[PDB]
DNA sequence: TTTTCCTCGAA
RNA sequence: AUUGAAAGUUCUGUUUCGAAGAAAACC
């Protein structure tokens, strides 16, 4: 299992609007992540034939950790929900095992939107290495799953609900997964939350939970 | 209407003064005299000639203090009751010009409950050389003797046309002072308003009395006379006094 | 339209005053801005306002108008120019309020028949049926000219005594001195002609009877300004006025000449005029210089030698 | 398309006003951001807006057409610029509402036949189908221009007396200076030709007849722009105006000038030109300069000395 | 691909409405955060959509496109970029719906071939087999630079009145004033390019054929937005514009340089650009800067003096 | 340094 | 190539008409 964290310097912004008035989410799905992973392998197409449907040419990269945290302060607004954190810097953290060091940087090194067209993003720099599987107590930043307990005071918990990768494919819905996430709602920002996870990955100082 | 200008050769307050050469233009500082210091002869000669010919004088002015009715306590020493309203105005001045000759033809003013204004009938400017001082004076005798403020007939006006004649005749005499080493002066009477030309130049009584005719002429005016003095021709200052008393 | 251009001289002065601090009597100054070799600068310079002007035109047509035999109204006979602007001078004077846009044209041609300010010098009543009159005689402050990178002006305090024998005095005025310049405008072909739009009212053939007279009064009237008599504290602070260049151009256009600012200014105006009639259309195009300073003038235009000459100029054609 | 920047010298100003607060009428500020040497600042500055150069260009370009015999409006005929957005307009002109989206072609085209100033000066008419046509000149406000690190302009507060006789009177105006900047444009390849999509319609062939003299006179409308005549308070505080640089482009494909903040807009622009032309294959392109206060210019341009020689070299092409 | 950060100044503008309340119109605005030693404050500052600039570079297409003589459709030769979006504009446009998935492709190089605006725009079909295509242009929000401890954008409103003469009128509007930035990517490689896996099918060879045609015209439709020439309200409102600073890199992988917020961004995407090429081993990259107001640059880069010799650079490889 | 005023109207 | 792919809240309007800080005073 190895890591790769990357730095992201946002120019104005991000936005995804929600499934099924158009409010947005405060910070964006991994699956967004992954999809903006795989832009740097499939560029210039947007239709391949899976086998039995024409669902996207991201459905090939379904099995790669990914999470990200915010590192300043940001505001939503609903003026199609957006958040609005220019020269902001997002940190995104891309955990596996099913390619080697050299695809993970080339293709990281090969990110420049995240959400829709206008959420243009540079990258600042990545850290490649190997991450160590723990169980003990940790203290964690990054947004996780809802099973994942919690010892400390439930006092900095939002409550998101997020989509598997099942909706990659056109006219299907994701299914419904919810996640918890340690940020303050106005201003926007991140606090960190002591765990007892099961599973978390320590990927340099910064214990990623997962499970 | 008396207009005049004189030229004056004399053998500390300073005036800035915009000055042309051929070059173009220039700013100055030269000695100048105040606007003040020649009303101040003009009015103790005028009383001195009033009260020489019998013509009332007011009791402050009988005394060369020419604060005249300016305030209350001028009131008080001279008896004069305060005016009442707007309407009484007229009532007022008409008291106040029945007494003093000079808040007749210097004009006053009385500040108060009900203030009341009478502007000057002789106009007077600063003095300036051209040291060759020279200035300009104007007069309107058409308006001596005649009340300003409008309102109805009061009482006593006729006393004021009886002596019109003898307050416009000592107007004209009170100029002797101001008028006494004389080099150029020239005197217009006219009918319509007129202003002569400044002693700034050498060739002036020609180019107003060249004017003279083309205004009364463009005017609709009855009358226009001049007199010139260099040292029609005369002499001495007395005999222009005299020409302008009998004409 | 008559229009022109004027540059004066005066030395000494305090025509236009304002609100005064302790026992100092402060005159108008105002900011200009001025071009120089080294670029764009700043000053505060003493000026003369544009309403003083006014008020002395309006007092010498009143003056003509009723030695000539036109009307005069009841206020404006005294040299008081609210002309009919409050109810109480309405009141005084003797016409009814308009009672509709309709009604309007007619209250305009009664007041059009019993004064000629409120004609000339247009006015304005605001009510339930505003009306409006634009002045027919345009005039713009007295700037000095800005000329070069120096302006030829100055401006100075000087101190005065009241004398008692019983002390118990002492005063402040301003005094100034410049190179005044200012153009006016006068379009003699809308007066006595009504303004407002609507349909014939009885009494506009008396009106188009006195056209004349009135435009022959209204155009005499300019000696008064062209000569110098306006302004305050002229008892004890009589300026020395003097003129030194001026252009009067007549036209069937609209045209405006050059200010007086710099040196050459009746020689570009007389071009732009030339030109002009061609461009616009034009049928009549006539300019008169008067020139006592010695600068450039140009060719085929008539030269005169006082303002007398150019009123009666101007009352022939 | 015709395109041109403009830089004026304006002393003693009051053209645009705002709403009055007590006896105190209030000159037109906006913000502007300006960079200087130690960052970038805001400041507040007065402005003219840009609709009354709008209403003056509209003014003039009624006079000519009603001159040369050109059709006007009944309600534009009066300086009343409403053209026909409310229906009142409609009911006094005398032209039926459209019905469908299809008949809006013919709706414009006679409006297009009845008034010159809804053609070149554009429209909106709201309801069940609207029609809208854009204005073929284009005006923005006029700004001081912002050079170096301070701006050459500005404003304060006169004092200002009515007279009486009998007490029982005061008010204040703002006066501003400034070195006032403006761009314009105006596409002339459109006059006279339908904007909205459709079929042909009777009575073009008089609209394509007529289109010489209309964009003859819409070029001719210019000259009040150019020359100063707009803003108001002119009776009284009539504007001392002067013109300093001056450049106008006619080409064959959009294209726009520097604006007229630096000293060097001209060179500038005028490379921007001789490239743009060959970037995107055009087949025109002619400069006109006009340099009073002596700043590079450059080489291979037209130099002139008045404005109605650029109307007649306009007129000419 | 080619991709560029950009910084304007901009004054007395407005560009970019919103919802009118009463009689006002208000300008589009976002929310920052700016952080103090007290504590932090939320300031509401103006910003541009990207979407306005999307429409102005599509018009700005158009008309190149017409004028080389490439294909442009029925419905967009009109400034109605609808695209073949739905089932009435495939039947205005005369094209035949695709059938299932495998002549998907098929459908696309029809079109393809029917419109250029299609193709560099891209377009999306809702239908049975939805058809879906990615612009070959992005654009971003046009927000001011947060640099340093202030905002430079101010906004106010200005009072504006309509003049008639039976009154019975009044608007405000939003004007604003920064110092906005954007970045953009273009991604001229794959245009003429389809965007589905299969075999090829015929027609192809005609995309082949004008795809350089096509590449250049996209190319040139950029000048259009560097230039200024997109937003609203433009012809009483026209703004004033300047560039500052602008760095365009044209690379063969992806990259995109840094925001314009920080006032040394040039350095920093050098040296990013620097270890990207490096890392993943690039043969070609080069960088064009455009330096106005005084920043450090540092070496290695391509300096140029406008945006026509970017575009012909552009052109060039 | 004394007196007087210190905006009206219609959108 | 990412609930992603396609979208100008756009056109039309003067803050205008009018009004003297004036009268009296010795360095």
């Amino acid at each position: 299992m190895i890591y790769s964290k990357v730095f992201l310097k946002l120019h104005w912004g991000f936005s995804v609007v929600k499934p099924l008035a158009k409010p947005g989410f405060y910070l964006p799905p991994p699956t967004t992540l992954i999809g903006a992973l795989s832009y740097g392998k499939f560029r210039g197409v947007d239709n391949i034939n899976l086998g039995n449907v024409y669902g996207s040419p991201a459905y090939n990269f379904r099995n790669i950790m990914a999470t990200a945290r915010l590192e300043s302060e940001g505001v939503y607004t609903e003026d199609t929900g957006k958040v609005y954190i220019p020269n902001g810097r997002l940190v995104v953290v891309y955990v596996t095992d099913s390619i080697s060091k050299e695809e993970l940087e080339k293709l990281c090194w090969s990110i420049t939107r995240i959400g829709c067209k206008e959420c243009l993003a540079s990258v600042e720099n990545v850290e490649v290495g190997e991450a160590k599987k723990v169980s003990g107590r940790v203290k964690t930043r990054y947004y996780f799953r809802d099973t994942v307990k919690v010892v400390g005071r439930k006092e900095f918990l939002e409550y998101v609900t997020f989509w598997e990768e099942n909706g990659y494919i056109w006219g299907k819905e994701g299914s419904p997964v919810r996640y918890i996430l340690p940020i303050t709602t106005y201003p926007l920002a991140s606090k960190e939350v002591e765990v007892e996870a099961k599973e978390a990955y320590e990927v340099g100082g910064e214990y990623v939970v997962f499970s | 209407m008396i207009s005049g200008s004189v030229r004056f050769l004399v053998n500390h307050r300073t005036a800035p003064v915009v000055l042309k050469t051929s070059t173009g233009y220039l700013v100055r500082y030269v000695p100048v005299i105040s606007g003040e210091a020649l009303a101040h002869a003009y009015q103790a000669s005028l009383v001195d000639i009033a009260k020489k010919e019998g013509l009332p004088v007011g009791s402050l002015s009988s005394q060369y203090e020419f604060i005249k009715f300016s305030t209350d306590e001028a009131l008080k020493i001279e008896g004069i009751k305060e005016p009442k309203d707007y309407n009484d105005a007229r009532r007022f001045e008409v008291e106040v010009m029945l007494k003093d000759v000079i808040a007749d033809v210097g004009g006053f003013m009385y500040a108060g409950g009900a203030p009341v204004r009478r502007t000057s009938r002789i106009k007077l400017g600063y003095m300036i050389p051209a040291a060759l001082y020279t200035f300009s004076f104007e007069l309107d005798e058409d308006l001596i003797a005649v009340p300003s403020t409008f309102g109805e007939k009061v009482k006593g006006e006729e006393e004021l046309e009886r002596q019109k004649a003898k307050r416009v005749k000592s107007a004209i005499k009170a100029l002797y002072s101001l008028l006494s080493k004389l080099m150029s002066l020239v005197v217009t009477k006219t009918d319509f308003p007129f202003m002569p030309e400044p002693a700034h130049d050498d060739d002036y009584i020609k180019t107003t009395i060249m004017r003279l005719g083309k205004a009364k002429g463009v005017l609709n005016g009855n009358l226009a006379k001049a007199y010139v003095i260099n040292n029609t021709v005369l002499s001495t200052v007395e005999d222009l006094v005299v020409k302008l008393e009998e004409e | 339209m008559i229009s022109g251009s004027v540059r004066f001289l005066v030395n000494l002065e305090s025509l236009n005053g304002v609100e005064s601090i302790g026992n100092l009597t402060k005159h108008r100054t105002a900011p200009v801005v001025l071009k120089t070799s080294t670029g764009y600068l700043v000053r505060y310079v003493p000026v003369i306002s544009g309403e003083a002007l006014a008020h002395a035109y309006q007092a010498s047509l009143v003056d003509i108008a009723k030695k000539e035999g036109l009307p005069v109204g009841s206020l404006s006979s005294q040299y008081e120019f609210i002309k009919f602007s409050t109810d109480e001078a309405l009141k005084i004077e003797g016409i009814k309020e308009p009672k509709d846009y309709n009604d309007a044209r007619r209250f305009e041609v009664e007041v059009m028949l019993k004064d000629v300010i409120a004609d000339v010098g247009g006015f304005m009543y605001a009510g339930g049926a505003p009306v409006r009159r634009t002045s027919r005689i345009k005039l713009g402050y007295m700037i000095p000219a800005l000329r070069g990178d120096e302006i030829p002006a100055q401006l100075e305090a000087q101190f005065h005594v009241r004398f008692s024998n019983k002390p118990v005095a002492i005063f402040n005025v301003e005094v100034s001195s410049a190179l005044y310049t200012f153009s006016f405008e006068l379009d003699e072909d809308l007066i006595a002609v009504p303004s407002t739009f609507g349909e014939k009212v009885k009494g506009e053939e008396e009106l188009e009877r006195q056209k004349a007279k009135r435009v022959k009064s209204a155009i005499k009237a300019l000696y008064s300004l062209l000569s110098g008599n306006f302004g305050g504290k002229r008892s004890r602070f009589l300026p020395s006025m003097k003129l030194m260049s001026l252009v009067v151009t007549k036209t069937d256009f609209p045209f405006m000449p050059e200010p007086a600012h710099d040196d050459d200014y009746i020689k570009t105006t007389i071009m732009r005029l030339g030109k002009a009639k061609g461009v616009l259309n034009g049928n009549l195009a006539k300019a008169y210089v008067i020139n006592n300073e010695g600068i450039e003038v140009g060719e085929g235009v008539t030269v005169l030698s006082t303002v007398e000459d150019l009123v009666v100029k101007l009352e022939e054609e």
